[PDB]
């Protein structure tokens, strides 16, 4: 994450962290349930066997969870990010606790009219703090502007498909970044805070002109509903 | 603004229009309440809720 301010005690508790062999961050996710997580479908080729860390704001100092099942949708693909979303059903269940909860799941019609029609979101991970550089060792967040639809085609240099949406700012140096991918894009509705997209892809990292691209999580609820269930 | 589009129906999560009247539910792991509009916690660590 590029500014944004860092998650303090129990604010970001939906938040996971897909780590490699070398335990080190590569990929986030969100927290569904005890036993599930919801990634993008691009980390799963970022490493070969991977396990999911929840609870952890410092990467420095001291639960480590396998994943069992790994749901990819089987419409993604590289050409175009489209669909770009995985499900992992975990060994063991999540303990809730500090700084580890669920992101709540929201009805589509409503998420569509009620959500994404807010004026911002919050996206957060352990990426990068700037274009060049290392993992950040801190858990961060950003809110992030909701970005008009046909603005967010004009801006960029791919197809915006209708399983993605934009969100951040036009020039203002904030923005996810490399290793956010997987993570979370919640938004907020009366002190309740709803998964509504994934991090996805983005042309560098605050670039001018150009926005961090999502996954619709609107247009994946059924997809996910069934994958929770086997 | 009517209904569902008027603060939401007062609903605290999900508004729905049945019959041209407000219908309130909530998030699993939430009951609705006895005024049809409040979402209610059944444990500790309800989905979406920042934990402080
Ligand atoms: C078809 N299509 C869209 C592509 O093939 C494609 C695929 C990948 C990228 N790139 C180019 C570099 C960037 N990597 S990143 O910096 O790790 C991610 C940074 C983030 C910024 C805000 C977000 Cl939301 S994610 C990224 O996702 C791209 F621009 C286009």
């Amino acid at each position: 994450i590029v500014g944004g301010q860092e998650c303090k005690d129990g604010e970001c508790p939906w938040q996971a962290l897909l780590i490699n062999e070398e335990n080190e961050g590569f990929c986030g996710g969100t927290i569904l349930s005890e036993f599930y997580i919801l990634t993008a479908a691009h980390c799963l080729y970022q490493a070969k066997r991977f396990k999911v860390r929840v609870g952890d704001r410092n990467t420095e100092q001291e639960a480590v969870h396998e994943v069992e099942v790994v749901i990819k949708h089987n419409r993604f693909t590289k050409e175009t990010y489209d669909f770009d979303i995985a499900v992992l059903r975990l060994k063991t269940p999540i303990t809730f606790r500090m700084n580890v909860a669920p992101a709540c799941l929201p009805e589509r019609d409503w998420a569509e009219s009620t959500l994404m029609t807010q004026k911002t979101g919050i996206v957060s991970g352990f990426g990068r703090t700037h274009e060049k550089g290392r993992q950040s060792t801190r858990l961060k967040m950003l809110e992030v502007p909701y970005v008009d639809r046909n603005s967010c085609k004009l801006s960029s240099s791919f197809i915006i498909t209708q399983n993605m949406f934009c969100a951040g700012y036009d020039t203002k140096q904030e923005d996810a970044c490399q290793g956010d991918s997987g993570g979370p894009h919640v938004t907020r509705f009366k002190d309740t805070y709803f998964v509504t997209g994934i991090v996805s892809w983005g042309e560098g990292c605050a670039r001018k002109g150009k926005y961090g691209i999502y996954t619709k999580v609107t247009a994946f609820l059924k997809w996910i509903d069934r994958s929770m269930k086997t | 603004r009517k209904l569902c589009s008027l603060d939401n129906g007062d609903c605290d999560q999900f508004c729905h229009e049945e019959q041209n009247s407000v219908v309130c539910s909530c998030a699993r792991g939430y009951t609705l309440a006895d005024n049809g509009k409040a979402c209610i916690p059944t444990g500790p660590y309800p989905c979406g809720k920042q934990t402080l």
